[PDB]
RNA sequence: GUCGAAGGUGGGACAAAUGAUUGGGGUGAAGUCGUAACAAGGUAGCCGUAUCGGAAGGUGCGGCUGGAUCACCUCCUU
RNA sequence: GUAAACGAUGAGUGCUAAGUGUUAGGGGGCCCCUUAGUGCUGCAGCUAACGCAUUAAGCACUCCGCCUGGGGAGUA
RNA sequence: GUACCUAAUCAGAAAGCCACGGCUAACUACGUGCCAGCAGCCGCGGUAAUACGUAGGUGGCAAGCGUUAUCCGGAAUUAUUGGGCGUAAAGCGCGCGUAGGCGGUUUUUUAAGUCUGAUGUGAAAGCCCACGGCUCAACCGUGGAGGGUCAUUGGAAACUGGA
RNA sequence: CUGCAUUAGCUAGUUGGUAAGGUAACGGCUUACCAAGGCAACGAUGCAUAGCCGACCUGAGAGGGUGAUCGGCCACACUGGA
């Protein structure tokens, strides 16, 4: 563009979207409204727990939970590790990070936080799965 | 229509230099003549002739080529333009090619080179770069 | 001792009684692209005798508030 | 002459049955004293591809004007969509460059410079852009001779 | 020291005698581990820069954070960044004590200064990170003037660089001037480390 | 007595949530029907418009070459 | 009030090798020169390449319109 | 009765986290067998898995190490610096024309822009440079430098603007 | 010193004058009278969001992001008026 054109209409940068929108929102119950606040994690209650089939070419029964967060937004959160002790009404902590195989699963359930138990028999990379040091 | 005679002159010089022409005739003006004189003094061109005819006169530049037919003028760039004019201070005068080139400037003390602008401690409108 | 700001500008309306609006013209530079762009500011100045007329280039000086939006007084008519 | 293999690439030509694979090697050769060149070689194996590339690079060499281990002035070398900006630095800066540009500069013997690949990052065109810049570099003595003056007159 | 590990394995990994004797490399000059022998892979450019940085860091027995901070402060000095970094590493009280020879090993000198057997200008200094400067003197605590380790190291007459002027009778060293690149170890290419911290 | 917060009454404006029901959109596994496009894709394709048909699409009018092609004439370039 | 409304190429301006047709003119001796169009071939230069190349997609200046991954969608 | 100092006793109480297919430093054995599971992108796993889990070893860090969230960078990916619009996204289907932007040559004049000098101010703390004090450092302190599109005032007239 | 035109008209004490009252103070600050003025595509009005700055983070820079701790200025003290 000409300099005159830039003066008339300045350049406009692309707007960036978050990969974890559900974590950017809190809820005020008194005013019954949403608020913009960045959280690293949010608490939620497992509305459902079960398995999902990944999209091709992968094949599996991937463990996940449908969770209603403290801000009333319902999301799908993957359950990492081998074996879990989660059921409906379990209170879980949810962090960002989607599962590429799973289309609508955009968050992870932290292991070893709130109700969720650490992975049993895990010994390498334990902090990632909430397993205490065996010693 | 025509909007920048200085840009037209610089582009004439650039095109002639590319085609390796020996001489170049263009319509004249005082600013163009001063630019040509600066180029000659600095050694980028060979000779400058003014033809005081009717219709504002003519400038006849003679370009300079070194041994091996190497071009003395590597490039000319219009800096200040009608669409956006550029000025610099004496302490902010730019060096073309780390000093190996000249910046033709227009100052209250006449159109001079960046070296003279720095020496006299003056700024002005940076007309062009030549290297 | 201390002097007050003085401006020069054209008269763009005088329908008000004893008040003329003076358009002072300036050129603010674009902060990023650096181009020179026109900038007009209208000044409401006191014209006691209605001497100034629409069009003439006049001179104004800053004063204390004289009305809701009048802060200047006509000093002289530079041209007409 | 030191030699550095910039990239090795397995290319394929399709035939009535299967494919014919070859190895292409891009190599830079330099004496670390102001002479640098690059070459490409194609062969059925990478050692032979490298050998052919080195021979071509030695055939094609350029002289890089320098000033105490850095270039005389800022330059942008361009080839196709390749584009490399290069700027003289001060001693102890190091060579601030990435990819094939660092190979070209180090083998040319430059030890202090700043650079930025502004264009395509395909290695052969990056190398060609860098070589174009180094070829278009100029030195004070040569420009003074071309303009019919002295270095002192040039710098005023 | 802070890194209490197999200095022989570190020397074997980095292909350098951190002690300076060469004993580690004499028998097995290849890297430790199951794949140590018959190891023939070629390091990348990043690998080479990292190896140079690790060589210098483990030579001076420092942690990564302190090493990086020292490099940063050296960069602010006038001159060549790499040379300034090397001389600044040399100026550390650990290095000065080891060069003076009050201990046979750099880690031993570090433990001496940490436990306070050393005095700078006649005052205790417990911090091996202390950056010595020209014109200062390093002495030994009177209560520890007759330590077996220190006396044995003094008896073993090691070379004393030019920038240090030592007298074993008084166990008194002097930091005369700043070192030079030639005096400082030549097995390190400081430009590689400068580039490593460039990226 | 003037001014005057709150309040009341009224018709409008704007925003959000929610609503029987409804519309297309996206994704998804070997689903069902056909085969429109890519070769002249077996009716060259595509564009605007109109209308028809389960569906892709067909058909009409004008336009484009970003169309293959055997014979013919008409020119231009080397 | 829309089309592949196309040269898929905004308008104005100047400058930068050549060869050869054709439309409507002009000047000097079938030839030469010349103005404005309309074609083909082709340097320098440009280009990712194809190609463009005095009818630029080269070199420059002024102003306007427009673009910023594919779908969703020219939809709500 | 804290900092700090002195005297005695003991290596004895005081190392964990992540990673090791490429990017990217670090590889082997078992178990599993498109399952369990991993995954930032490309992808990995169906019997020879350096990619899943464990083990040995190795790499990076270390009283911290990883994950998530958010911002700048890399991104010249809104391009003034510093990009484009024949075929990649991009020239309105085409006129006529308003505001605005821009504008041929010379002479005289003005000083709005433009250039230059002086004065005041731009608090302190902060950043940067130097020095000094905590054993070092962080930190603290003291000087210097910086930061205005700032204002007042005096000068120049080439270019842009006005006459 | 901020975003939006899928916000284009806004304003009637409103803009100016006269007189008086009122205030520490000038002033449509308020009232009475006369006039029809005032703002706006150089973005008025409307809507949304926001305490501002010294500074802080990042970037080679130009720029981009932020406005904790500490200092300055402002505003508020269950909500509204006095
Ligand atoms: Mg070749
Ligand atoms: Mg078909
Ligand atoms: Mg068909
Ligand atoms: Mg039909
Ligand atoms: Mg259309
Ligand atoms: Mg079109
Ligand atoms: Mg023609
Ligand atoms: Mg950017
Ligand atoms: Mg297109
Ligand atoms: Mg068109
Ligand atoms: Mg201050
Ligand atoms: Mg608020
Ligand atoms: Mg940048």
């Amino acid at each position: 563009p000409t300099i005159n054109q830039l003066v008339r209409k300045p350049r406009q940068s692309k707007i960036k979207k978050s990969d974890s929108p559900a974590l950017n929102k809190g809820f005020n119950s008194k005013k019954k409204k949403f608020t913009d606040l960045n959280s690293p994690q949010k608490r939620g209650v497992c509305t459902r727990v079960g398995t999902m089939t990944p999209k091709k070419p992968n094949s599996a029964l991937r463990k996940y939970a449908r969770v209603r967060l403290s801000n009333n937004i319902e999301i799908n959160a993957y359950i990492p590790g081998i074996g879990h002790n989660l059921q409906e009404h379990s209170v879980v902590l949810v962090r960002g990070g989607r599962v590429k195989d799973l289309p609508g699963v955009r968050y992870h359930i932290v292991r070893g936080a709130l109700d969720t138990s650490g992975v049993d028999g895990r010994r390498q990379g334990r902090s990632l799965y909430g397993t205490k040091k065996p010693k | 229509t025509m909007t920048d005679p200085i840009a037209d002159m610089l582009t004439r010089v650039r095109n002639a230099n590319m085609v390796r022409h020996e001489k170049l005739e263009l319509p004249a003006s005082n600013i163009k003549k001063e630019i040509a004189e600066i180029l000659k003094s600095e050694g980028f061109i060979k000779n400058v002739e003014y033809v005081e005819d009717d219709k504002q006169g003519v400038l006849r530049l003679f370009l300079k080529y070194g041994q091996n037919d190497e071009r003395v003028i590597t490039g000319l760039k219009r800096i200040s333009k009608p669409g956006l004019r550029v000025y610099a201070k004496a302490s902010e005068m730019p060096k073309v090619l780390n000093g190996l080139g000249i910046a033709l400037v227009s100052t209250s003390e006449g159109v001079i080179t960046d070296k003279e602008a720095r020496k006299r401690n003056v700024g002005g409108e940076i007309i062009a770069y030549v290297w | 001792r201390n002097d007050r700001k003085v401006y020069v500008g054209k008269v763009v309306s005088d329908k008000m009684d004893k008040t003329i609006t003076v358009l002072v013209e300036t050129y603010k530079t674009h902060k990023l692209y650096g181009k020179r762009v026109k900038y007009s500011k209208k000044y409401k100045t006191h014209d006691e005798n209605n001497s100034a007329k629409l069009g003439d280039i006049v001179k104004i000086q800053e004063t204390r508030p004289l009305s809701a939006t009048k802060r200047f007084r006509l000093v002289e008519i530079v041209e007409e | 002459f030191e030699e550095r293999v910039v990239t090795i690439n397995r290319v394929a030509k399709v035939v009535k049955g299967g494919r014919r694979f070859r190895f292409t090697a891009l190599v830079v050769v330099g004496d670390k004293n102001g002479r640098v060149g690059f070459g490409t070689g194609k062969a059925q194996e990478v050692p032979e591809a490298i050998k052919k590339a080195v021979e071509a690079a030695k055939k094609d060499l350029v002289v890089v004007p320098r000033v105490e281990g850095t270039t005389p002035h800022t330059i942008t070398g361009r080839y196709g969509s390749g584009s490399v900006f290069m700027k003289p630095a001060a001693p102890g800066t190091g060579v601030i460059a990435g990819g094939p540009v660092r190979a070209v500069l180090e083998l040319a013997g430059i030890t202090d410079i700043l650079s930025k690949s502004l264009g395509s990052n395909t290695p052969i065109n990056m190398v060609r852009a860098t070589i174009d810049g180094l070829q278009n570099l100029k030195n004070a003595e040569d420009v003074a001779k071309l303009r019919g003056k002295t270095v002192e007159e040039l710098y005023n | 020291a802070r890194f209490r590990g197999s200095n022989w394995k570190k020397s074997r990994r980095l292909g350098i005698s951190l002690s300076g004797t060469g004993k580690e490399l004499e028998k097995r000059p290849y890297a430790p581990g199951q794949h140590g022998p018959n190891q023939r892979k070629k390091l990348s450019e990043y690998g080479l820069q990292l190896r140079e940085k690790q060589k210098l860091r483990y030579l001076y027995g420092m942690t990564e954070r302190q090493f990086r901070n020292t490099f940063d402060i050296a960069g602010k000095k006038f001159g060549v960044h790499g040379e300034n970094f090397m001389i600044l590493l040399a100026s550390r009280l650990d290095a000065v004590v080891y060069s003076l020879g009050l201990a046979r090993t750099r880690r031993q000198a570090r433990q001496l200064v940490n436990h306070g057997h050393i005095l700078v200008d006649g005052k205790r200094v417990d911090i091996p990170s202390y950056s010595v400067k020209p014109g200062q003197t390093i002495s030994v605590r009177e209560k520890s003037q007759k330590l077996n380790i220190i006396v044995e190291s003094v008896e073993i007459n090691n070379f004393v660089p030019e920038y240090l002027n030592f007298d074993a009778d008084s166990l008194t060293g002097t930091f005369v001037r700043l070192p030079e690149r030639s005096e400082l170890p030549a097995e390190i290419n400081e430009q590689l480390i400068v580039e490593y911290y460039s990226r």
